[PDB]
Formats: structure tokens, C-alpha cells, sequence
């Protein structure tokens, strides 16, 4: 790969450098660089990683659905030629390509070396996610198999967080996030997803006292985004 | 809905 | 290249739903194929040539700018020695960008400018011609830089000279380029009295004409003309 | 200060 002779640590100052530039393709090419040198991702590094990548399948996600949107327009007393489905599939087909590197840097093997909770949890919730970016475009025989694959891992990571971190825990809580979404979007599961963000939210609530200020404020923002889904999902 | 990603920093 | 499979309707179309995608690199991409058909661009096209690599570039020389301030601050006094890798991210992304500016440059000589004999068309392709040797100059540093600032000053020159000729002071065309020219001025060519000089010119002639113009040619005509106001606030 | 490209529309 292109990043082979560069060192480890060029690569991960060059991430925060492109994430200063918002170069986020470049980010996420120097931390593809990084997990590839085969040493597991400290805290700071697993986030560099999934900032880029968010970033990254953000952008892809958004323009598939600018013009998905212009196709079921299309298809309707609609004025009839093929370009807006090739350009759609051409999207598409990259934004699979993305996700499908990023489980790849999971499979081989991210998820396999991570015995601490902290980092086990981080990777299954990437998982899921990446999953679940599959699923919001999938529409072939294996579509249930992509929503499967999404919900397995991040029922894996839920069984793990629960056990071993507190309800406050910023990545337990993001999890359970991301897992309230997958239930909402692409499970077809809302009532699921509404209980899930407001157990959530309760026992959060609950741990809240446990913390210190910087270590609260990271909690209740996220807390914040299960409230306002809750809000407009009731 | 959001999810995580949505959250700045 | 790429492109050259695809119908140049299919190109332009597939431009603008780039476009809404904010997809600017396939934009980009779509529109060089479309000039590589060999036609000429109507004005839409032209203008989704420039959107489309404005975009590019544009991102690019954020980016740069990011990097350069990093790599500046790091070259002071007392600041700790990092290595290597600073500059060598800023090479990249400079590189990435003089290649993009190299592109547009190449399709303006190969062949849209020889064959833009309307005002409007030959006076927008010399504007991005120099726009594109200005966005060269804002990052050269070598025994061509010079020749580089003043390839951006003699296509702008020529602009300017056929604008004056046969375009009414509030075209948009002319004004933008009149805008660029004063940027170029102030930016790059180390001369701020021609710059405020020129954006004042330029704005005071296009008020005179606004009288002429109507709702709608006057709603473009005084955006640029307020961009030329703002410059001009800030200058002095 | 801005040039052309910088103006929305
Ligand atoms: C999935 C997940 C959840 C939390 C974090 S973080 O590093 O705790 N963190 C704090 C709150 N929000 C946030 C947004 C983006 C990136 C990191 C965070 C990481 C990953
Ligand atoms: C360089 C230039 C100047 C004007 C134009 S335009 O087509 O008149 N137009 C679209 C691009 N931006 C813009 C701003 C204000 C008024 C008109 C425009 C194109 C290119």
C-alpha cells in the first residue's frame, strides 16, 4: 500500500494535519496507513480513525441521498435517460468501497487484538456503523444479511458495555446511540429504538454524580442528541 | 435522528 | 482520458447533479470531459467549468494556507523541532494543487481560448487563465515565480483590454474580472494603490451604468460591485 | 479581501 514506507508516527501527525486542513480523504488514507502497520490503536488514534472515515462516508452518504433523491423524483408525469441512476450507482459504489475497507481494517485485524473493553467496544460500534452505512443503500439478496451483520455487532458491543463500563461511558453511550438509530432507520424497529434511547438516557442520568466536570460534559452531550431524538421520535 | 458522528467534538 | 466514452450531454448533465451533491471533484472531472469533446461552451458551461474548479481549488488552497501558517510557526524562535513531515504534507498538497491549476490551464490553451471569438466567452477563459496563474503565484517560490506572477498579469491585461472594448461597465463578466485583478493586484503583484485604484474605477463606472440595466441584470451587476465596496473598506 | 469565486450565486 501507498503508505508502506512511511513511518507510523509520520502518518499519524499527518492525519492531525489533515484533519487541521480538512483533508479528511487524506486523513483517513495516512490512518488506513497506520492500523496497516499491523501495532494495535491507542485512544487518541482509534478516534483519528474514526473521524477520518466518518468524514469521509459523511460526504458520500450525503450525495447519495441528494441523488436518490433526484431518482425517485424521476421515476414517477415525470419527463423520462439513464445518468442520474449511473451517477447514483457511481456514489454508491464508492461509498461500498469505503466501508468495505474499513471492515476490512476491522477484520485484519483491529477487532481480533482489542481485549481491553474500551478498544473491543470502540471497534464492534464501528462495525455496526459501517454496517449499517452498507444497509442504508443496500437493496440486493444479501440486504437482510448487511442489516444481520449491523445488528450482531453491535449487540456484541452492547453485551460487553454493559458489563464493563459505566452507563456515563462516552462510548457506551455512543453506541447506544448509533444502535437507537440502526433500530429507528433500518430495522423498521422504532418502539425498540425509543426504549433503547431513553433506558439509555436514565441510566446515564443516574451515574451522573460519579463524574468530574470534563468527564460530564462529554456525557451529557451525548445524552443531549439521545433527548432530541427522543423528542422528535415521540 | 442523529447519531454520534453529527456531535462536533 | 476517462470521459471519453461518455456523451458530452450525459457530461454536462451529470455535472450539474454533481453539483447538487457537492460532489466538485466529479464535477470537475465531468466538465474537463465535456471540453474534450472538442465543442465550444456556452455560457451555462463555461460557468460549471469555473464552479466546478473553483471548488477544487478552492478547498486545495485552504488547505495549503492551513499548512503553511503550521509549517511558518514551526520555522520561529523557540518552537520545537518536529521533523520532516510538516512540509512534506504541504508539498503534497501544494503539488495536488499546481497539478489542478496545470489542468485548467491546459484545457484554456488546448484549445478554449483560440476558439472563443465572442467577447464574453474569450474574456472569461483569459480571466480564468490568470485566476489560475494567480493561484500558481500564491504558492511559488523558484526561478519562475516571476514569470508566473506576470503570465497571471498579461492574460488579466488582455481581459481587461477586450472588456474595455466591447462590454458595458456593469457586465458581470468584466466586473468579476476587474474584482480578480485588483485581488491580483493587492495579493500578489505587491501593488495595493492599483488595486484600490482599479476596484475604484471599476465601481464607480458600473454605478453610472446601473441606470441601463434591468431588475435582474442589475441584481448580479451590484453583487459583484458590493464585493468591490468590501474590498475597498478593507483596504483603506 | 474576497474575489469573484467568494460571492454566493
Ligand atoms: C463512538 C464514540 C463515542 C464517543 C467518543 S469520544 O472520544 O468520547 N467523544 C466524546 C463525545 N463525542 C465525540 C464525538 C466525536 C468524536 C469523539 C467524541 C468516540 C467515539
Ligand atoms: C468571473 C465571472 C463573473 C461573473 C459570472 S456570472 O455568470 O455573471 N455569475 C455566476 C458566478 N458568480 C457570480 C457572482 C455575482 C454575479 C454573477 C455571477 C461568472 C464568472
Amino acid at each position: 500500500g501507498a503508505m508502506g514506507s512511511m513511518e507510523r508516527a509520520s502518518l499519524i501527525q499527518k492525519a492531525k494535519l489533515a484533519e487541521q486542513a480538512e483533508r479528511y480523504e487524506d486523513m483517513a488514507a495516512f490512518m488506513k496507513g497506520a492500523v496497516e502497520k499491523g501495532e494495535e490503536l491507542s485512544n487518541e488514534e482509534r478516534n483519528l480513525l474514526s473521524v477520518a472515515y466518518k468524514n469521509v462516508v459523511g460526504g458520500q452518504r450525503a450525495a447519495w441521498r441528494v441523488l436518490s433523491s433526484i431518482e425517485q423524483k424521476s421515476n414517477e408525469g415525470s419527463e423520462e435517460g439513464p445518468e442520474v441512476r449511473e451517477y447514483r450507482e457511481k456514489v454508491e459504489t464508492e461509498l461500498q468501497g469505503v466501508c468495505d475497507t474499513v471492515l476490512g481494517l476491522l477484520d485484519s485485524h483491529l477487532i481480533k487484538e482489542a481485549g481491553d473493553a474500551e478498544s473491543r467496544v470502540f471497534y464492534l460500534k464501528m462495525k455496526g456503523d459501517y454496517y449499517r452505512y452498507l444497509a442504508e443503500v443496500a437493496t440486493g439478496d444479501d440486504k437482510k444479511r448487511i442489516i444481520d451483520s449491523a445488528r450482531s455487532a453491535y449487540q456484541e458491543a452492547m453485551d460487553i458495555s454493559k458489563k464493563e463500563m459505566p452507563p456515563t461511558n462516552p462510548i457506551r453511550l455512543g453506541l447506544a446511540l448509533n444502535f437507537s438509530v440502526f433500530h429507528y432507520e433500518i430495522a423498521n424497529s422504532p418502539e425498540e429504538a425509543i426504549s433503547l434511547a431513553k433506558t439509555t438516557f436514565d441510566e446515564a442520568m443516574a451515574d451522573l454524580h460519579t463524574l468530574s466536570e470534563d468527564s460530564y460534559k462529554d456525557s451529557t452531550l451525548i445524552m443531549q442528541l439521545l433527548r432530541d431524538n427522543l423528542t422528535l421520535w415521540t | 435522528c442523529g447519531s454520534l458522528g453529527n456531535i462536533h467534538h
